[PDB]
RNA sequence: UGGAGAGUUUGAUCCUGGCUCAGGGUGAACGCUGGCGGCGUGCCUAAGACAUGCAAGUCGUGCGGGCCGCGGGGUUUUACUCCGUGGUCAGCGGCGGACGGGUGAGUAACGCGUGGGUGACCUACCCGGAAGAGGGGGACAACCCGGGGAAACUCGGGCUAAUCCCCCAUGUGGACCCGCCCCUUGGGGUGUGUCCAAAGGGCUUUGCCCGCUUCCGGAUGGGCCCGCGUCCCAUCAGCUAGUUGGUGGGGUAAUGGCCCACCAAGGCGACGACGGGUAGCCGGUCUGAGAGGAUGGCCGGCCACAGGGGCACUGAGACACGGGCCCCACUCCUACGGGAGGCAGCAGUUAGGAAUCUUCCGCAAUGGGCGCAAGCCUGACGGAGCGACGCCGCUUGGAGGAAGAAGCCCUUCGGGGUGUAAACUCCUGAACCCGGGACGAAACCCCCGACGAGGGGACUGACGGUACCGGGGUAAUAGCGCCGGCCAACUCCGUGCCAGCAGCCGCGGUAAUACGGAGGGCGCGAGCGUUACCCGGAUUCACUGGGCGUAAAGGGCGUGUAGGCGGCCUGGGGCGUCCCAUGUGAAAG
């Protein structure tokens, strides 16, 4: 299909993930089709998770699955918060 | 948009086709003076409608053969053997430039 | 060495086969309907038409085909009949045929 | 926010002009030296040949089995036989193997870049919407029996399940021929006629979960077509016969001489055809005041390739790196008939070369495939290792300390230098020891709620006892190049156009600041030099920004083709040109 997942984006020891929506069959890293916020899982910073939970539902909407941890990081950020 | 360009008949030697010339100015990229260039283009002419010396529209089309993939839009000035003749001598000299030369 | 790939081409060998005599059959009642009517036999041309295009259609419902594979093949073939009883035809049972 | 010039033609001068230097850059290598850490980076050659290991599998919730067990049944008992169940093995069947990873050999091409077209198209899985799954039949492995082969493997007979294959029905709908309608290329509607559906599984079993079928729509991914751009040789000037177009057909998902038959005689070229050479292209990288010049190595995008050459099959997708067939070259097995291979996947070996790493740890994270899930697989990947290869950070101490040791070196014999340097006094405390010890990880799962929202709980760390913190604590590596001018830094001895130096000018012919050593000095410093290459200076191919009377440069002169250029006034168009709005210009840099 086409995913909403993880690309790795830090360095060595210090990973910072993008939350990007890409077709399952890129190499994790290369080129995606948009990216919907960022996860830094080290807690370095006060603004460690941010998503745009418009995009988010708009491309859940067309069916892009969400990773394992895509949609851990996404539920997090109330995207599937729907009361 | 399909492209449309503007360009004279210079052929009618096929069937259901003829060759437009279409020239184009602009800018040389280092030394900046306008230069002329131009390239023919087979177009499709289904009603052999089209004469030798008319001034046409040509419109980007859904290929019709090889080389073939435009085909003849609209008439826009009626014949003018000029363009063609001036075409028609660029052709010509080619028979001095070679190894031999005399009287063309 | 050895793998499961192994698998995979033998398994291949078998739909070669399926689809092989499926199109194979298509071709022998093609032009069997179409040979027909250039004799201008109008109901049985038709009565073969038919079952042509059944086995057409039907080659599609699987990968043999698929597709506009079908219609291409269809198409080509009901032209080729309609225009072939344009030798004082009368689409007789007028089978699969417009009026 | 941006621009430096110098040395060298002469006895001297101005100019012309080449050469050279000062700057920056590197996947480097070579010498002398070498202590620590972080992050990067590392066959430029032979797309040479490859040992060994590992690199793409998975699903018992699609199906039937074989082998080794254990338990419970029918009988009065056994032989037989039925049911349940543990381990394992493949087979059929599904999805994946077309991604991921590797390479740049080929390619001067819509290959790439860029902007468009597709009424000429496809898209498995994923999302949304509409409707549907009713009868019937069949076969082939597995397994059983028999052969041929040394082996790889192979042939024959028989049995059998399925979400395997087929026939009938249902027609929401869809395909096709003809006609009409709108549209305008093959777009959308419509009426007869024909044609086309489906699969079952699992349960905490009437009610959901996972599947299936057809159609419309979406999302992603792709095919094809076009405008413009994309190196050198004209000491390559002519080229073409599927060639160029047409009609009909074949082919495809789709256009097309893509292929075929018949017809016409076309098509391309000085705006460089054809040929030859070289080359993956790009984002970018280096340089430059810029305009330019050079490059395409990490990373990301596209393309092409998988020992060399062809080819199709399967499939949503391949003409398919770890699938198939054939020819060729090479290696290995061989019972002479016949077989087996393909690291440009990770490591590693060998060869070539100035030169380029571990046969490492882990699936903890991120990502991928299959699976309802538990999970399984993953040399993608996350890490570690090696190399001063690069960048950054850091140490080899700090404060005191003589009119000023000793040694070494000068000297006008009075002295001057190394030199606060050393010693020595005090202070701090790299290394090293001791203790605490991480972040990366919270989801999948399970419970409550409804299998949704939401809340609750459990599991999991390769790196690694590392990073970071705390206590203890030792004065603890310094090299390398240069010192005539350019160019920062001068003295003695030695040598005698020798030995040698040298980037260019030039040094050495017995008083050498130019050779070799010494003392001293200059510059950088875990590095310092050399060689190689790119841009710079070089307005030294000059668009910006040069020249041709004598420095190199006006054609021996004409006539004239193409081409370039074109007086004054008015009007139309608006191609160049200018302006506004807008779309595009991914990420990284
Ligand atoms: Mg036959
Ligand atoms: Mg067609
Ligand atoms: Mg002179
Ligand atoms: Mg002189
Ligand atoms: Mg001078
Ligand atoms: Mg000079
Ligand atoms: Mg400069
Ligand atoms: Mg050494
Ligand atoms: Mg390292
Ligand atoms: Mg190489
Ligand atoms: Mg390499
Ligand atoms: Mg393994
Ligand atoms: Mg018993
Ligand atoms: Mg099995
Ligand atoms: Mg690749
Ligand atoms: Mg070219
Ligand atoms: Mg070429
Ligand atoms: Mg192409
Ligand atoms: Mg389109
Ligand atoms: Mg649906
Ligand atoms: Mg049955
Ligand atoms: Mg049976
Ligand atoms: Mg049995
Ligand atoms: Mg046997
Ligand atoms: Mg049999
Ligand atoms: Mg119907
Ligand atoms: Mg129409
Ligand atoms: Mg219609
Ligand atoms: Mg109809
Ligand atoms: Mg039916
Ligand atoms: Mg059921
Ligand atoms: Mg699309
Ligand atoms: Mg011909
Ligand atoms: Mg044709
Ligand atoms: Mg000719
Ligand atoms: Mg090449
Ligand atoms: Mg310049
Ligand atoms: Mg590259
Ligand atoms: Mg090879
Ligand atoms: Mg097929
Ligand atoms: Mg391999
Ligand atoms: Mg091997
Ligand atoms: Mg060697
Ligand atoms: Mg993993
Ligand atoms: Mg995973
Ligand atoms: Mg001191
Ligand atoms: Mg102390
Ligand atoms: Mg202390
Ligand atoms: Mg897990
Ligand atoms: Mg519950
Ligand atoms: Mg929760
Ligand atoms: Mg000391
Ligand atoms: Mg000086
Ligand atoms: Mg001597
Ligand atoms: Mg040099
Ligand atoms: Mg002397
Ligand atoms: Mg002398
Ligand atoms: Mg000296
Ligand atoms: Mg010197
Ligand atoms: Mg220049
Ligand atoms: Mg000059
Ligand atoms: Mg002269
Ligand atoms: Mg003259
Ligand atoms: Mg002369
Ligand atoms: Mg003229
Ligand atoms: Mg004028
Ligand atoms: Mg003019
Ligand atoms: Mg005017
Ligand atoms: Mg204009
Ligand atoms: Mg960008």
């Amino acid at each position: 299909m086409v995913k909403i997942r993880l690309a790795r984006f830090g360095s060595k020891h210090n990973p910072h993930y993008r939350i990007v929506v890409t077709d399952a069959r890129r190499k994790r890293d290369g080129k995606y089709i948009e990216k919907i916020g960022y996860y830094d899982p080290r807690k370095t910073t006060p603004d460690w998770l941010k998503v745009d939970v418009e995009r988010a539902r708009y491309w859940l909407s067309v069916g892009a699955q969400p990773t394992d941890t895509a949609r851990r990081l996404l539920r997090q950020a109330g995207v599937f918060r729907q009361e | 948009p399909k492209k449309v360009l503007t360009g004279v008949v210079v052929s009618d030697k096929m069937q259901k086709t003829v060759t437009v010339l279409v020239e184009r100015q602009f800018p040389h990229p280092l030394y900046g003076k306008v230069i002329k260039r131009s390239k023919k283009y087979l177009a499709h002419d289904p009603e052999e409608k089209y004469k030798l010396g008319d001034v046409v529209e040509i419109i980007e089309s859904r290929p019709i053969s090889k080389r073939k993939r435009f085909r003849v839009l609209r008439l826009v000035e009626s014949g003018r053997m000029d363009l063609v003749e001036k075409y028609l001598i660029r052709r010509q000299n080619y028979q001095s430039l070679s190894k031999r030369g005399g009287k063309a | 060495r050895n793998l499961s790939a192994l698998k995979r081409h033998r398994q291949s060998l078998k739909r070669r086969l399926r689809n092989k005599a499926k199109k194979s059959a298509i071709k022998t009642l093609s032009k069997k309907a179409v040979q027909l009517a250039q004799e201008g036999k109008a109901e049985e041309a038709l009565k073969i038409m038919r079952k042509a295009e059944s086995l057409i259609d039907k080659a599609a419902k699987g990968s043999t085909l698929h597709k506009n594979a079908a219609a291409r093949r269809k198409s080509r073939l009901m032209r080729k009949v309609r225009q072939l009883l344009e030798a004082a035809g009368a689409p007789l049972i007028g089978g699969g045929l417009s009026a």
